[PDB]
RNA sequence: GCUUGUGACGGCCCGUGAAAAUCCACAGGAAGGAAUAGUUUUCAUGCCAGGUCGUACUGAUAACCGCAGCAGGUCUCCAAG
RNA sequence: GAUGGGGAAGCUCCGUUUCAAAGGCCUGAUUUUAUGCAGGCCACCAUCGAAAGGGAAUCCGGUUAAGAUUCCGGAACCUGG
């Protein structure tokens, strides 16, 4: 229900002591004037709100996954 | 062009109610629907609300008046009488 | 016979006044220390229409002498009174339109309205639109004031009774023909259930003293004495004379 | 050509039974009950609407911050700027006039 | 006759019409006489008198409304207050 | 016939300080590159001191006599000139065009103005200036 | 002393709100109080 | 274009077209408050609870009333080419 | 439509803020115990009366032989603390 755009803020939410679950969604969509690319959405389940971070760079996306805390339960697709 | 010869605003009543009664309503309908000068702001923006209530579109001033005119003839005489009597009390 | 129409009105079932949209009772301020010794200043906040009343009403706000608050009064507006005007009420008030003064503090020939029959009853006389009271003389002995009433009668009133300088606004209302039954319907819709009226001669004898007969006619003199009882007083009651 | 129905048991077209037709993610037309529109707060003197004040139902004002319900000025959220300007000028001039009457 | 004196200053002298421009002239000290219509609101009239007191400016009260004052200055619109900057061949200041 | 001088007392009419008395420090009749209108640099009172009776103790008198000042550039049309005067030579040098457009210099000038107002209020003088307007 | 001021109040008609005065002469006493006083009179 | 919502206006009245619970703002300045420390739950996040009764179906040329599975009577919303 | 009061042999009638001593939440005072006791504030002075008037807050998808804006999944919001 809420979207965040700052990656530094995203990491703070993942260790907020009330977050237990998260999911990663992959979307195959097209860009403005080119061939389709890969879009990934990182969703953090808070107590009262769901936070969504969307990044359209696949190279920058893989680094975010490796940086997620291990204690967080992550759901794939 | 001129649309009616003599009925004027009372043409909405058609041929009903009699000519004399329609004539009397014509005189008072024109008075109550007219615009009057505001004695406070000097503009011609005073129109009737309810009977006896006259409000200026500008300057937001409401004045109590006659049923179909801002000032009746009797009210004008009362102002002169009070003014004449007031001048004989202080001096 | 049965109970006639004018007898049924006293029970007050369907003949009560329609008072949903009334702004409130129109009264002067309660006669207090400020009124009877000096004067107090009020301000006209708004002039509004009252359902069932031809004359408009004015809302005037005064400060409470003994408490920190504002007290609002409902006056019957006179000609010339406008929003934002200062109203002065008391024994030592000036002779201006809208001011409230005792009858003994104004000269002869002064035009007043909403006059008290007795000091403190907060206005009883000359309340309808376009009506006023003329002061014709003073009697400093016994503290009495002689006035002329709108009906033409002469009355002796106490000099401590209050009145509002001017004439009730909204005059000339009855000069306009109603011109249709619909306007009469809407007029009494805001007053009471008294319209339309069925003539007595159009009824049956059980319904009215004028009812019956192979022609529509009263059949006896319509001048009824003052001493008649309920059910008989229909027509011209205690008429001194008739005809044009 | 889909036709809708009320979602409450009130079957009459009253002020509290207003509906709007919307299309759901299921691809169908469904009635949506809407609340009565709010009215802007009015000035205490001239009666015109107040600038910079949120328009909400009376009970909803308790759920918003004070910023939405006032203006950073004397009488903010109660009287408009022009009416406040009139009060200040009138207060100053009258008080000055009272001094010259005293002497 | 104020009307004749006021008519002469229009053709030769410098004047200013309107409330906003009059206050500016008094604030700058360029004004020498202000003429106020009869039906001017008292609060505005009281403020103009206070400004003229601070700048030592003479005040004249026109015996007529804003409709009449506009005619006297030869204009087809209502004028609430007139500020006289400098007189020409007229002697309104010395009368 | 010019009264908007460097010591004149006026009343603010708009802008979060309406109804608060102020004293003109530096006037600018012929505008400037910024603020292209007749304007003055003024120092005023945002929080007036509270009334002090004889029953108040030593601690409470000091608390109730605190004054919170402000400095502002105001259009002439938004000021109402008075007939009162207040000398500004004690703080005229600290308030100018330079002290604005800089957050640090605004606070340094305000504390100097605060000290001048507090000393003026003590040994009571200019009583009208320090009295809150009622409206 | 330099901070205190003398501000007398005006208690005339139309002026400031009247202060608290002794209204014992005007007290609407209970019924039993009035009857025993009027019995004496 | 149809249905409906809404905005700024205009016409009409001797007709000018509810009340209360409830919520908010302002004026006011009683009190409480800092230096090795406090206040703000009208900013953000986090914790707990939310009782009782109604809820099926018909709503009419067969589920209502007229002795009935009676051509009568019975308030209202949605409305394609 | 109770009460206070006034009627009526009486069943009961009038009246709804009335010729009434008509009532309780902000605390301070107390660490013997729970609230006695100090100021002030406020006098409005039962209750009933709308499943179409006023009114704090929910949506989508799915699910049964028959239930759902009430169950399931997901996503929100209000009130009180
Ligand atoms: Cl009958
Ligand atoms: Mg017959
Ligand atoms: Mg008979
Ligand atoms: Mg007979
Ligand atoms: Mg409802
Ligand atoms: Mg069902
Ligand atoms: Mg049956
Ligand atoms: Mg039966
Ligand atoms: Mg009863
Ligand atoms: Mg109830
Ligand atoms: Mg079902
Ligand atoms: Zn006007
Ligand atoms: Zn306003």
């Amino acid at each position: 229900a809420r979207e965040i755009t700052d990656i530094k803020q995203f990491l703070e939410l993942t260790r907020r002591a009330d977050v237990k679950t998260a999911t990663v969604k992959i979307n195959k969509k097209l860009n403005k004037a080119g061939k389709p690319f890969r879009q990934t959405k990182f969703k953090v389940r808070g107590s009262s709100s769901l936070y969504t971070l969307v990044i359209n760079d696949a190279g920058k996306a893989k680094k975010l996954i490796q940086s997620l805390p291990p204690t967080l339960k992550v759901n794939r697709l | 062009a001129k649309r009616t010869k003599k009925v004027g605003i009372t043409g909405k009543y058609g041929v009903r109610y009699g000519s004399s009664l329609r004539r009397q309503v014509k005189k008072l309908e024109i008075q109550q629907h007219a615009r009057y000068d505001c004695s406070f702001c000097g503009k011609k923006t005073v129109k009737r609300g309810a009977a006896g209530i006259w409000t200026c579109s500008c300057c937001k001033k409401t004045v109590a008046g006659g049923a179909y005119t801002v000032s009746t003839a009797a009210a004008a005489t009362v102002r002169s009488t009070i003014r004449r009597l007031r001048e004989m009390v202080e001096a | 016979g049965r109970v006639i129409r004018n007898q049924r009105k006293g029970a007050g079932s369907i003949f009560t006044s329609h008072t949903r949209l009334r702004q409130g009772a129109a009264k002067l301020r309660t006669l207090d220390y400020a009124e009877r010794h000096g004067y107090i200043r009020g301000i006209v906040k708004q002039i509004v229409h009252d359902s069932g009343r031809g004359a408009p009403l004015a809302k005037v706000v005064f400060r409470d002498p003994y408490k920190y608050r504002l007290r609002e009064e409902i006056f019957i507006a006179n000609e010339g009174v406008h929003t934002g005007q200062f109203i002065y009420a008391g024994k030592k008030a000036s002779l201006n339109v809208g001011n409230v003064l005792p009858l003994g503090s104004v000269p002869e020939g002064t035009i007043v309205s909403n006059v008290e029959e007795k000091p403190g009853d907060r206005g009883a006389l000359a309340r309808a639109s376009g009506n006023y009271v003329i002061i014709i003389g003073h009697n400093p002995d016994e503290n009495k004031t002689r006035v002329r009433l709108p009906s033409g009668a002469k009355k002796v009133i106490s000099s401590d009774a209050r009145g509002v300088i001017g004439v009730i606004a909204g005059g000339g209302r009855v000069d306009k023909p109603l011109l249709k039954a619909g306007r009469a319907f809407h007029k009494y819709r805001l007053k009471r259930n008294s319209w339309p009226k069925t003539r007595g001669v159009a009824m049956n004898p059980v319904d009215h003293p004028h009812g019956g007969g192979n022609h529509q006619h009263i059949g006896k003199a319509s001048t009824i004495s003052r001493g008649a009882v309920s059910g008989q007083k229909a027509g011209l009651i205690a008429a001194r004379r008739t005809g044009l | 050509a889909q036709r809708v129905t009320f979602r409450r048991r009130n079957p009459y077209n009253t002020r509290s039974n207003k509906i709007k037709v919307v299309k759901t993610p299921g691809g169908i037309l469904r009635a949506q009950h809407v609340k009565k529109l709010a009215t802007r707060p009015k000035c205490g003197d001239c009666g015109s609407a107040l600038q910079g004040i949120s328009t909400l139902r009376p009970r909803q004002y308790a759920t918003v911050s004070k910023t939405h319900k006032t203006v950073s000025r004397a009488y903010g959220g109660s009287r408009c700027a022009n009416c406040v300007k009139e009060r200040i000028i009138r207060a100053f001039l009258i008080e000055e006039q009272k001094i010259v009457k005293k002497v | 006759s104020i009307n004749q004196k006021l008519a002469l200053v229009i053709k030769s002298g410098k004047y200013t019409l309107g409330y906003k421009s009059t206050v500016k002239s008094l604030r700058q000290g360029k004004s020498k006489l202000i003429i106020i219509a009869a039906n001017t609101p008292v609060l505005r009239k009281s403020e103009l008198e206070y400004y003229a007191m601070l700048s030592k400016t003479k005040v004249y009260y026109f015996q007529g409304g804003n409709n009449e004052l506009g005619t006297a200055v030869g204009k087809l619109f209502r004028v609430g207050v007139v500020s006289i900057l400098e007189a020409g061949d007229s002697d309104i200041l010395t009368t | 016939a010019k009264f908007l001088k460097a010591g004149k007392v006026a009343v603010v009419v708009r802008g979060r300080y309406a109804g608060k008395k102020v004293v003109i420090v530096k006037p600018h009749d012929e505008g400037s590159k910024s603020h292209p209108f007749g304007h003055a640099l003024v120092a005023g009172i945002e929080r007036y001191p509270l009334k002090v009776t004889k029953k108040h103790g030593a601690k409470k008198v000091a608390k109730r006599t605190k004054i919170k000042p402000f400095i502002k550039v105001v259009n002439y049309n938004h000021l109402l000139p008075t007939r009162y005067t207040l000398d500004v030579e004690a703080f005229k040098s600290v308030v100018s065009t330079e002290t604005f457009e800089q957050p640090s210099q605004r606070e340094e000038a305000k504390k100097v103005v605060k000290k001048a107002f507090e000393e003026r209020h003590q040994a009571g003088k200019n009583q009208w200036f320090f009295s809150k307007l009622r409206f | 002393n330099p901070l205190t001021h003398s501000t007398p109040k005006n208690f005339g008609i139309g002026q400031a709100v009247q202060p608290k005065r002794n209204l014992s002469r005007y007290v609407k006493w209970p019924e039993y109080v009035r009857v025993q006083r009027q019995k004496k009179i």
